């Protein structure tokens, strides 16, 4: 059983949020609408069939994302340890919007296939409970 | 002290080319053009500035790869709900770093895409 307004499926609740906001806020947000809330995660096949036809209802644009809940841990800007020729790195000179650590998915694959974005857009996003 | 077709910079060497190739080749490539050579790698800012300006200056502009690849690759990914990574649906596999021959800025960009580059070797 779901609240008034979400929509379940294998005992999971889902819903779509349109209002714009980070990836964190989203969390964050989706935290605070139900006990257990997060952004959705996607388990397997069926839960991505359900999950893109659920988004596909409320948003209809192509100008933003849909936030999802995988994200990288890490705190720097890159995960490897090396340059191809062996140095450390031991300075960078990163444009802030081109560390893209947060998914999300696109209307261009039908909301399937997930794509690294910049953690700090506003963008819409779903909740899992 | 470089060989005439390649351009000096603090004891190292660097040399544009203009072939379209993907990340892989083209650090391969750049293996074979010399001994010790790879992709470019950047420790300062001036060293950026002298790389940038001499891809431009050479074949205008233009996007020129950087030795760093699978960037993310081995991050600690994460659902916030703490369900274990099994299934899987990534656009892209492996995230790579470029430059444009405009600024010395970082950038993104799938690893599968072609583009151009700068080789580098101590001398
Ligand atoms: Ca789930
Ligand atoms: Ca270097």
């Amino acid at each position: 059983d779901c609240s008034s307004s979400w929509s379940s499926y294998e005992g999971h609740c889902y819903k779509a949020f349109k209002q714009s906001k980070t990836w964190a806020d989203a969390e964050s947000f989706c935290t605070k609408q139900v006990n257990g809330g997060h952004l959705v995660s996607i388990e397997s096949s069926g839960e991505a069939d359900f999950v893109a036809h659920l988004i596909a209802q409320k948003i209809k644009s192509a100008k933003i994302h849909v936030w999802i809940g995988l994200r990288a841990q890490n705190k720097e800007k890159q995960c490897s340890i090396e340059w191809s020729d062996g140095s450390s790195i031991s300075y960078e000179n990163w444009i802030e919007e081109e560390s893209k650590k947060c998914l999300g998915v696109h209307k261009a694959t039908g909301f399937r296939k997930w794509e690294n974005f910049y953690c700090e857009q506003r963008d819409p996003f779903v909740c899992e409970a | 002290d470089c060989p005439s077709d390649w351009s000096s910079y603090e004891g190292h060497c660097y040399k544009p080319f203009n072939e379209p190739k993907n990340w892989a080749d083209a650090e391969n490539f750049c293996t074979q053009q010399h001994t010790g050579s790879h992709l470019v790698s950047f420790q300062s800012t001036e060293e950026a500035d002298f790389v940038v300006k001499l891809a431009f200056q050479t074949f205008d502009y233009g996007i020129f790869w950087m030795g760093l690849s699978k960037i993310w690759n081995q991050c600690n990914w994460q659902w916030s709900n703490a369900a274990m990574l099994k299934y899987t649906d990534w656009a892209e596999e492996s995230y790579c770093v470029y430059f444009k021959s405009t600024n010395n800025k970082w950038r993104s960009i799938t690893c599968r895409m072609i583009a151009n580059f700068v080789c580098e070797f101590q001398a």
